[PDB]
């Protein structure tokens, strides 16, 4: 494996790379996610609380 | 001169075990991500809610 | 150290889990080395069987091998009467030394010249308060052998080899003349007398 080694090791650490990348990017990307979905339940609720305040009012 | 026996068998073995670690620690970390979401979901909005429920 | 032997191409680059040992392989058994090297250790890289130079005692050799496979080789090659040695190529190792090597001979000569001037001018003038000191010691010991007065006439002589004790008998009748009494002579001469030799 005096040449053949090296390549398929370049190759395989690329792959590695490439998953890490996709592993910090759904990271991030589910951040993102659960932060607006979040919000948006909060405000729902919200719409339904100040509903809830109309009627006692 | 162990040749292009060895050099197959070897690159094999290697290759397929670092893909396989590959994987699941990618897994892992997207497991993390499920961990995280729901944390936060159920934490930094919920601190959120103790601020807005004590305001109402 | 390698200096002009070993370089990089020689070592593993970028390794994730090799390491390149040279395990210096003489010819006496060197196709054993290049046949068993699977059997020194498992996991190891294929066709590995790489020698670098020459030398009188032995021929260098690196094997590039897994962890495992290094503490095996080592195990079952220190027996086998390869030379072990893990070298880490460092191309500062060898210009530093040689820098030095180069910049303090040249400044020892530089500053060499200074110590020649300095050591034969310093041990001339050493020399010539030498003689005067003991032109000192001349002037006393003729003074007090006298008494008081300062009266005395001093004078260098070199004596020829095998003629010495000739002059010394001479020279006994010359001055015992001037006490006329006993001036057993041995040191303190009839004559005032210092001794000086190159």
């Amino acid at each position: 494996s005096q040449t053949q080694g090296i390549q398929q090791l370049l190759q395989a650490e690329k792959r590695a790379a490439e998953k890490v990348a996709d592993a910090r990017k759904r990271k991030a990307r589910r951040l993102k996610q659960a932060k607006e979905e979040a919000q948006m339940e909060v405000e729902q609720y919200r719409r339904e609380r100040e509903q809830e305040f109309q009627s006692k009012q | 001169a162990l040749s292009d026996a060895d050099v197959q068998k070897q690159i094999k073995h290697m290759m397929a075990f670092i893909e396989q670690e590959a994987n699941e620690k990618a897994e892992e970390i997207d497991a993390k991500a499920e961990e995280e979401f729901n944390i936060e979901k159920g934490r930094l909005v919920q601190t959120q809610r103790l601020k807005i429920m004590e305001y109402y | 150290s390698l200096a002009e032997i070993v370089k990089k191409d020689d070592f593993v680059l970028d390794s994730e889990y090799l390491v390149t040992l040279l395990v210096v392989v003489p010819k006496l058994n060197h196709n054993d080395w290049i046949k068993q090297y699977e059997t020194l250790a498992e996991m190891v890289v294929p066709r590995s069987s790489n020698v670098l130079s020459e030398d009188q005692d032995s021929y260098l050799c690196n094997v590039t091998l897994f962890r495992k496979a290094v503490d095996d080789f080592r195990h079952k090659a220190r027996e086998n009467k390869f030379i072990v040695r893990d070298f880490q190529y460092n191309e500062e190792e060898m210009k530093a030394d040689k820098e030095e090597m180069t910049r303090l001979s040249t400044d020892k000569k530089k500053q060499f010249g200074p110590l020649v001037r300095w050591l034969k001018v310093n041990f001339s003038e050493a020399f010539i308060a030498w003689i005067h000191i003991k032109a000192l010691r001349v002037f006393v010991e003729s003074v007090l052998r006298y008494g008081l007065p300062v009266n005395f006439q001093a004078m260098l002589l070199q004596p020829n080899k095998k003629s010495v004790k000739k002059l010394r008998e001479v020279l006994h009748e010359l001055y015992k003349h001037l006490d006329s009494s006993a001036a057993s002579q041995q040191e303190y001469y009839p004559y005032v007398y210092y001794k000086i030799d190159c």
